[PDB]
C-alpha cells in the first residue's frame, strides 16, 4: 500500500496520456523539419496547426474536467457529515482533516 | 489575524541596491584606529 | 577489463557504471588510525555551539555557547581559564586570528564583535546585519574578516575601519557556514537554498554555484593542505576543488542524517558530527567512513542532548574538540599503539546500489 | 559600481569643432530625466568664451539602453531622434 | 446564592470547553450566568469531563478501595488517582460498602446569546476590514452607475484613479510592473507572437462593443 | 538526432561524476607564493580604494585623516579634459543623493543545472 | 459586469493592486502568484501573464507546479516556441525532477514530432537518470516500430544499470519476437559479463541463478538439450 | 561509579583560574625598559 | 547632531534600519532564533514533498510544547513521529535552561536592589512561582514512587 511518489506518478501520468493520444488516433483513423536560421541563431520547427490546436484543445479538456472532478467533491463532503459541532466551511474543512490522521 | 511569524527574514538583497544617506552615527566614529600584529 | 571496452564499445571508456567501479575496486584508502575519547570538559551553562582553537602555539581554545559567554579553556590540562562574557545572545560562531591578536565573535544578537587578547576587552564593534549572525572567518593577509547569518548575504568588512565594504549579494536562503581563502575564490559560503558559492570578492559576483546538494548545507571545512574544500548536506559530504569548482569526490555517507560540523586534518582525516550523536571519521582522499562512534550524554539528560554541534582539529591534528548540546566539550584521542593489523577499521566495500561513487 | 563607472556618451556636435574642451564632473550631480536616479552630471562648453552650457541630462545607462548621448539625446549614429529612429526601423 | 446545575448550563460548558479549552474558565463563565469562573472550573472537573467513569464498581475495585482507605487513611483525592475515579464517588461507594454490614425562558435567552457568541469568531479588525470593504465595494457600485448614467446623457467622464498614498506610489494599469522577460530561447517565438497580439486587439476590440 | 546538442546543453554527465575516485592520489596544489601575492595586492588595493570611497564621501571632517583626466571620447577625435568644481562648503555636497529605494532587476543569462543525483526513495507514513 | 473598456481598466486595477499587495507582504506563497498569473490569462494580456510566472520563478524556481503550470499556459494559447523554450529551461534547471522531462516528451508526442522525443531521450539517458526513464524509452521505440533502435538502447541500457532484471528484459523483448539468431546472442553476452566481471561483485547468488535458469529453459524449449546440460556443469564450476 | 569508563577524565569547571585582567595573548615587548 | 538633522531635511532617512537588539525585545528576538532552529531541524529530517504549509503547523507543536512545559503537564502528541519529537524536547530543554537562569540572575539582582524594571519584578515572581510548584509537584513524586 502506501503513498506514490513523485516519480512514479509522473510516469503513470505519462503513460496515461499515451493512451489518450493511441486511442485519439484511433477515433481519427476509424473516420478515414528544422530549419536553423544562422545570422539570428534561432531554430524553427514546422508542425501541423491541427495537432498543435489538438494539444491546446486537450490541456483545456482535462483542466475543466479535474476541475468539475473536484467540484462535484466539494459540493458532496459539504452535505455528507454534519455530526460533531462546527461554526464555519474552514472549521468542518479542519475537524474532517482530524478525522483521516486517525 | 495581524500577529504573525517570519516566514523569512529581511534579506539584505534588498538594502544593497538602495540609495545611501550617508549620516554619521556616533559608534562609526574613528577609534582604535591602529591594528596590533602578531610577532 | 578490456572485455567490456570490445564488446560493449565505449564513447568515453570511463563513463560507464562498471569502469568507475572497477577503479574503486583497485584503489585502497590510506589507513588512518581510529578514535577514542579522552577528556570530557563540562563548564557550559547551555549548549556548546563553536569551538576555535588557538592558531598559534596551540595553547587554549575558547568555546562559545548557548549561555550568551565564550569560556577559554586551555588544552592540555582542560582547566577553565577566563570567561569572556559581552554578548545578550548565544554566541554561535568564534574566529581566533593568526596574524592578530584579535578574537571575532558573532551572535544571534546581530552583532559581531572584536577582543583584543592582550586586553580581554571588546574593541571595534562591528554593525549592520538585519538578522542573527552565524559565522566568522578571518582572511588570510588581507585584514578583513567575513560575517554571514540569517540576512543571505555575506558582508566583507575592514578590520580598521569598521566599514561594510564589500557586501556578496547572491543566496536565496540563510547563509550556515562561510570560510576565506588567499585566492580566488576568496570566499566560500554555504547556506540552506542547497547551494556552495564560490565568490569573486573584486567583481562581488559568483565564480561558480555548487548544486549538488539536496537540502542546507549546514557546514564546510577547509582542508589544511592540498587547497580543497568539503561540504556537508543532511546526507551527503562532498569534497570540492577550489580555482576549478570541481566535484573532487563523493563521500560514503548513509544515514547519517544532518552533519551538523566538519574538521579536516593534515592526516586526512575528515570529521562529520551528526545530530544523532553519530560521529564519524573518514578518509578524506577516499571517502571511506572508517570509524563510527556514538556518545555518551551524561547522567541525566534527553535523548536529544547526545548530538555534536561543533568541532575544531588542533594545531597539531591530534586532538578533536567537539562541543555537544549535553552542554559538554569532549576531547578525542587518536589512539597510538594501533596498526593496520588489528585496527583495520571499516571495510572498503563500495557498492553499486548506492549511486555516490 | 560606485569606483569603476563609464565615460560619458556624448556627440561630436556637441562637443563642437575646438579640440580640447574643459569639462567639469561633478561625482553626483543632478539625477537622470529618465530613471530619476543620480549620476555623475559632466557639463562644459564649446569655446572658452561661449555663453551656453551643455549638460549631460541623462545617466549613462540611460545613454547606453538607448544608444544616444547624454546632452542632446539624438542617436549616436546617424544622429537622429529616437521616435524618428524607431520609425526608419 | 449558590445555583445548581441545570442541563441547559452543562450544554453550554460542554460547548464552550469544546471551544476554548480548559485553562480559561472566566471566558467560559461569561457565557454562562450566575456561574464563577471557579464553579464552572470544578464542575467539568468533577462531572462533566468524559474522562471521568461514572460505572459501577466491579468486585475487584470494591475490595481495592477498602485495601486503599487503610493505606491511606484518609486521603480521598490521593485514592482517587490510584482508582481512577472521582473522589466523592469513591466516598460515597466507600460508605455504602460499609453499610453493607447491616444488623425556563430566560434559560432560552442566555442560550441563544451564547450560541451567538459561540458562532462568532473574528474580532474587531476583522470585523470593521469586513464592515470597510463592504462601504468601498459599495462606493464603486455607485460611482459605475453613475457614469453609466450620464454616459446615458451623452456626458462622458472618466473613472477618478485613487490618488497616490506616498510618493513612489504605483499605478498597475499604465505600467507592466516588474516585468521579466522570458529568457530567450533557441525556438524563435516569432509567430506567436503575431497571432497573441492580433487575439489581444481582437479581445478589446470586442470589449468596446460588446462589453464582457 | 536532429537537434542533439540543442536539449539542456548547460547540464553534461561530467558535472556529476567525482574526480579523485579514478585516482585517490590526484594532486590538488595550494597556491603558489606567487601566486598569494598577486591575489593580495589586488583585493587590497581594490578595498583601499573602496574605503577611501567611504570616508571621503561622509560628511565627518575628520575623516580626510584616515585615507584619469584629459580621456578620449568620439574615438579619440576630442582630448577633453576633466576637472572638478570647487564645492560650496555649505550647499549640500552631492545634490543628487536622496534616501530613496530601488529594486533590483535580476540578470539571469544562463541557467544554473541544479545537479542533484538520481532518487532509498521509499517511505512508509511515519513521517 | 463590466460594459465598456474604461470600466475593464478600473477593474483591471482594483485587481492587479490587490495581488500585487499579497505578493509585496508574502514574496512566499506560490499558490497566490498563480492566481494573479492566472488573472493575467483571463485578461488576454499574454506579456503581463508571462511575467508574474517569470518573477514567481525568481522566488522559487524549485517548485514543480509553478513550472508545470507556466508550460501549459504557453500550450493552452497555442504558443508552441515558447513553451519548447521553457521546457528546455525546466529540464535544464531540474534535470533530476521526472515530470519536467516526460512533460517535454508527451507534448512533442502530440505534434508527431518523432525526432524530437528521440533526441531528447538520447540526452535523458546520458544523465543515467534511472529504470524508468529507459524502460519509457525502449516502450516509445516499440511504438515507432524501430526494431534496431531499441536493440541499440538495451546495449547501453545494461551499461547504466547492470543486473538481470535489465538483462532479462532485453531477452523478454528477443522471445517476444521469436528471432532465435539475436535471443541466443544477447543471451551468450549476458553469461559471459558475468564471468568477465566475476571479481566485481555486484551480480548475487540468487541473481546469477536467474540467468543461468532462464537460459537453459530457454534451450530446452529450443530442443538442444545438451546445451541446457553443459552450462549447469559450467556454471557449477565456475561458481562452486 | 563515575561514567566514560575511566579512561577518559571527567572535570566540572565552575571558576576561573586566571584573572580577569590576564593578557590571553603576551604583548610584543622587544626593547628593555627602564624607565 | 546639527549635521545629520540638516542631511536628514535635504535627503530624508535611510531605509535600511536595522534595530540592535535591546531589553526591548530580547524576548521576541530570541523566539524569532528559537523558530528558525527548531524550522530547520525538522525540515532536514523531512524525506521529501514539505512546503510552506506544513512548516507552519509544527511549528505550532513547539509552543503547545512550552506551555506544557511551564504547566509542568506532560506533553504526549498521540502519532508524533520519533525523530520529530526528540527535536522539541531537546529544544523546549534548551529554552528551559535559559528561562531558569534568567531566573537565578534576576532574583539576585533584586535582592540587591540593582536596578530592576518594575515589570520585571511581576515577571520575576511569575516564573518562581511555577518553578516552586514544579519543585513541589517533583518532591510529590518521589514520595509516591
Ligand atoms: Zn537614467
Ligand atoms: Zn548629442
Amino acid at each position: 500500500r502506501g503513498g506514490i511518489s513523485y516519480d512514479q506518478l509522473a510516469k503513470l501520468s505519462y503513460e496515461k496520456t499515451l493512451r489518450n493520444l493511441a486511442t485519439q488516433t484511433q477515433n481519427s483513423s476509424k473516420q478515414d523539419k528544422v530549419q536553423k536560421d544562422t545570422k539570428t541563431g534561432k531554430i524553427t520547427i514546422a508542425d501541423d496547426d491541427k495537432l498543435v490546436n489538438k494539444l491546446a484543445v486537450s490541456l483545456q479538456s482535462e483542466s475543466k474536467k479535474r476541475y468539475e472532478a473536484r467540484k462535484r467533491q466539494m459540493q458532496n463532503a459539504k452535505t455528507l457529515y454534519g455530526v460533531e459541532s462546527f461554526i464555519n466551511d474552514k472549521n468542518k474543512q479542519f475537524n474532517e482533516k482530524l478525522s483521516r490522521e486517525s | 489575524t495581524s500577529h504573525r511569524p517570519q516566514l523569512e527574514a529581511r534579506s539584505g538583497a534588498k538594502a544593497a541596491a538602495y540609495t545611501p544617506t550617508g549620516i554619521e552615527h556616533a559608534r562609526l566614529l574613528p577609534g582604535h584606529t591602529t591594528l596590533k600584529y602578531r610577532k | 577489463s578490456a572485455f567490456v571496452n570490445k564488446i560493449f564499445q565505449p564513447e568515453v571508456a570511463e563513463e560507464l557504471i562498471v569502469n568507475r567501479y572497477e577503479k574503486l575496486l583497485s584503489q585502497r584508502p590510506e589507513w588512518h588510525a581510529p578514535w577514542k575519547l579522552s577528556r570530557v570538559i563540562n563548564g557550559h551553562l547551555g549548549w556548546v555551539r563553536c569551538v576555535a582553537i588557538d592558531p598559534v602555539d596551540n595553547e587554549w581554545f575558547i568555546t562559545g555557547s548557548n549561555d550568551t559567554t565564550m569560556k577559554v579553556w586551555d588544552l592540555a590540562t582542560g582547566k577553565l581559564k577566563t570567561t569572556l562574557a559581552g554578548h545578550v545572545m548565544t554566541v554561535r560562531d568564534v574566529a581566533v586570528s593568526d596574524r592578530h591578536p584579535y578574537l571575532f565573535s558573532v551572535s544571534e544578537d546581530k552583532t559581531v564583535k572584536c577582543w583584543d587578547l592582550e586586553k580581554n576587552q571588546i574593541i571595534r564593534d562591528y554593525y549592520g546585519h538585519l538578522s542573527g549572525v552565524r559565522t566568522v572567518s578571518i582572511h588570510p593577509t588581507l585584514d578583513l574578516i567575513a560575517t554571514a547569518g540569517r540576512d543571505s548575504v555575506i558582508k566583507l568588512w575592514d578590520m580598521r575601519t569598521r566599514i561594510p565594504v564589500i557586501t556578496l549579494v547572491g543566496h536565496k536562503g540563510p547563509i550556515n557556514q562561510v570560510q576565506c581563502t588567499p585566492v580566488d575564490p576568496q570566499v566560500v559560503s554555504s547556506s540552506t537554498d542547497a547551494t556552495v558559492r564560490l565568490w569573486d570578492v573584486v567583481a562581488g559576483k559568483t565564480m561558480k554555484v555548487l548544486t549538488h546538494h539536496k537540502r542546507s548545507v549546514r557546514a564546510t571545512a577547509l582542508h589544511p593542505k592540498e587547497f580543497s574544500v568539503a561540504s556537508a548536506c543532511t546526507d551527503d559530504i562532498r569534497s570540492w576543488g577550489l580555482a576549478e569548482g570541481s566535484l573532487l569526490t563523493n563521500f560514503e555517507s548513509e544515514k547519517t542524517g544532518i552533519i551538523n560540523t566538519l574538521s579536516i586534518n593534515q592526516d586526512d582525516v575528515l570529521f562529520a558530527g551528526g545530530d544523532n550523536g553519530v560521529l564519524s571519521f573518514y578518509d578524506y582522499k577516499s571517502g571511506h567512513k572508517y570509524q563510527s562512534l556514538a556518545t555518551r550524554e551524561m547522567v541525566g539528560s534527553l535523548e536529544g542532548e547526545r548530538s555534536v554541534l561543533c568541532s575544531t582539529f588542533d594545531k597539531t591534528g591530534l586532538r578533536l574538540i567537539t562541543g555537544e548540546a549535553d552542554k559538554s566539550i569532549k576531547i578525542w584521542k587518536q589512539d597510538e599503539t594501533a596498526t593496520k593489523e588489528s585496527e583495520p577499521g571499516l571495510a572498503w566495500n563500495p557498492n553499486l546500489s548506492a549511486k555516490r561513487f | 559600481d560606485e569606483i569603476n563607472e563609464p565615460p560619458p556618451n556624448i556627440c561630436e556636435q556637441c562637443l563642437g569643432d575646438e579640440a580640447n574642451i574643459r569639462m567639469t564632473k561633478i561625482p553626483q550631480g543632478s539625477e537622470c530625466k529618465i530613471c530619476t536616479l543620480p549620476f555623475t552630471l559632466y557639463h562644459f562648453k564649446t569655446s572658452k568664451r561661449s555663453n551656453n552650457i551643455i549638460k549631460t541630462l541623462i545617466c549613462v545607462r540611460c545613454a547606453t539602453q538607448r544608444n544616444i548621448c547624454q546632452c542632446c539625446m539624438l542617436d549616436s549614429r546617424w544622429h537622429i531622434p529616437i521616435q524618428l529612429r524607431d520609425h526608419l526601423i | 446564592k449558590g445555583g445548581v446545575w441545570t442541563n441547559v448550563e452543562d450544554q453550554i460548558l460542554k460547548a464552550a470547553v469544546q471551544k476554548y479549552g480548559t485553562h480559561q474558565w472566566s471566558k467560559v463563565a461569561s457565557l454562562l450566568q450566575k456561574k464563577t469562573a471557579r464553579q464552572s472550573e470544578l464542575r467539568w472537573n468533577e462531572y462533566l469531563n468524559p474522562k471521568l467513569n461514572f460505572t459501577e464498581f466491579s468486585k475487584e475495585e470494591d475490595a481495592q478501595l477498602l485495601d486503599l482507605a487503610r493505606e491511606l487513611p484518609n486521603q480521598w483525592r490521593t485514592i482517587a488517582d490510584m482508582m481512577a475515579r472521582p473522589a466523592q464517588v469513591c466516598v460515597e461507594r466507600y460508605n455504602r460498602l460499609l453499610e453493607s454490614e447491616d444488623s425556563e425562558d430566560e434559560e432560552k435567552e442566555m442560550l441563544a446569546e451564547a450560541r451567538a457568541r459561540l458562532l462568532n469568531t473574528q474580532g474587531k479588525k476583522a470585523t470593521r476590514k469586513i464592515r470597510e470593504r463592504m462601504l468601498e465595494e459599495s462606493k464603486r457600485i455607485a460611482e459605475l452607475q453613475k457614469r453609466r448614467e450620464l454616459k446615458q446623457a451623452g456626458i462622458n467622464v472618466a473613472i477618478k484613479k485613487p490618488k497616490k498614498k506616498y510618493g513612489t506610489d504605483i499605478d498597475y494599469n499604465e505600467d507592466i510592473v516588474y516585468e521579466q522577460a522570458p529568457m530567450p530561447g533557441i525556438y524563435d517565438t516569432s509567430t506567436e507572437d503575431r497571432q497573441i497580439k492580433k487575439k489581444f486587439e481582437q479581445f478589446e476590440r470586442k470589449v468596446n462593443r460588446k462589453g464582457l | 538526432a536532429i537537434l542533439t546538442d540543442q536539449i539542456a546543453k548547460n547540464v553534461k554527465l561530467d558535472d556529476f561524476i567525482p574526480k579523485r575516485q579514478s585516482n585517490f592520489e590526484l594532486s590538488v596544489p595550494l597556491p603558489t607564493k606567487a601566486e598569494i601575492q598577486e591575489c593580495t595586492a589586488r583585493t587590497k588595493s581594490y578595498i583601499q580604494r573602496l574605503v577611501n570611497a567611504k570616508l571621503a564621501n561622509s560628511n565627518n571632517r575628520a575623516s580626510s585623516r584616515y585615507v584619469a583626466p584629459a580621456n578620449l571620447l568620439l574615438n579619440n577625435s576630442h582630448h577633453i579634459e576633466v576637472v572638478s568644481k570647487q564645492m560650496d562648503p555649505l550647499l549640500p555636497r552631492f545634490v543628487g543623493k536622496k534616501a530613496r529605494k530601488v529594486v533590483a532587476p535580476t540578470e539571469n543569462d544562463e541557467v544554473v543545472p541544479v545537479l542533484h543525483m538520481d532518487g532509498g526513495e521509499a517511505d512508509p507514513n511515519e513521517w | 459586469d463590466i460594459l465598456d473598456l474604461e470600466e475593464l481598466r478600473e477593474y483591471q486595477r482594483r485587481k492587479r493592486t490587490e495581488y500585487e499587495g499579497y505578493l509585496k507582504r508574502n514574496r512566499l506563497d506560490m499558490g497566490q502568484w498563480i492566481r494573479y498569473a492566472q488573472f493575467e490569462i483571463e485578461q488576454h494580456d499574454m506579456r503581463r501573464a508571462r511575467s508574474i510566472f517569470e518573477r514567481a520563478l525568481l522566488v522559487d524556481s524549485s517548485f514543480i507546479p509553478l513550472w508545470i503550470r507556466y508550460i501549459d499556459a504557453e500550450l493552452k494559447v497555442k504558443c508552441i516556441n515558447h513553451a519548447r523554450n521553457l521546457m528546455n529551461r525546466a529540464i535544464s534547471t531540474l534535470p533530476r525532477v521526472d515530470k519536467l522531462w516526460y512533460k517535454y516528451l508527451i507534448v512533442e508526442e502530440s505534434l508527431n514530432n518523432v525526432e524530437i522525443v528521440r533526441s531528447l531521450y538520447t540526452k535523458w539517458c546520458s544523465l543515467e537518470p534511472g529504470v524508468n526513464a529507459w524502460n519509457s524509452f525502449v516502450d516509445f521505440e516499440i511504438r515507432q516500430k524501430n526494431w534496431n533502435g531499441v536493440r541499440e538502447i538495451y546495449s547501453k541500457y545494461v551499461m547504466a544499470h547492470p543486473q538481470m532484471q535489465t538483462w532479462l528484459k532485453w531477452v523478454r523483448f528477443e522471445n517476444r519476437h521469436g528471432n532465435t539468431e539475436f535471443t541466443r546472442s544477447v543471451y551468450s553476452l549476458a553469461i559471459d559479463t558475468v564471468a568477465n566481471l566475476q571479481n566485481l561483485q555486484i551480480w548475487s547468488d540468487m541473481e546469477v541463478a536467474k540467468l543461468v535458469n532462464s537460459f537453459a529453459h530457454w534451450e530446452a524449449a529450443q530442443q538442444e538439450y545438451e546445451r541446457s546440460s553443459a552450462l549447469y556443469q559450467i556454471a557449477i564450476e565456475k561458481w562452486p | 561509579e563515575h561514567p566514560y569508563g575511566k579512561e577518559v577524565e571527567v572535570l566540572m569547571e565552575t571558576k576561573n583560574t586566571q584573572s580577569p585582567q590576564t593578557p590571553l595573548v603576551e604583548p610584543v615587548t622587544e626593547r628593555t625598559k627602564l624607565q | 547632531y546639527i549635521g545629520n538633522l540638516i542631511t536628514r531635511q535635504f535627503e530624508g532617512r535611510s531605509n535600511e534600519i536595522v534595530k540592535t537588539t535591546t531589553k526591548q525585545r530580547l524576548d521576541a528576538y530570541y523566539d524569532l532564533e528559537l523558530r528558525n532552529s527548531v524550522m530547520d531541524d525538522i525540515l532536514e529530517m523531512m524525506p521529501e514533498s514539505i512546503r510552506q504549509k506544513k512548516a507552519r503547523t509544527i511549528l505550532q507543536h513547539l509552543s503547545e510544547a512550552w506551555r506544557c512545559w511551564k504547566a509542568n503537564i506532560p506533553w504526549d502528541v498521540p502519532g508524533m513521529p520519533a525523530p520529530i519529537k526528540k527535536i522539541i524536547e531537546r529544544y523546549i530543554k534548551s529554552k528551559a535552561d535559559a528561562w531558569v537562569s534568567a531566573a537565578h540572575y534576576n532574583r539576585e539582582r533584586i535582592k540587591r536592589g540593582a536596578h530592576v524594571e518594575k515589570t520585571m519584578v511581576k515577571k520575576n515572581l511569575g516564573r518562581l512561582t511555577r518553578l516552586w510548584i514544579k519543585n513541589e509537584q517533583e518532591r510529590q513524586r518521589q514520595i509516591q514512587k
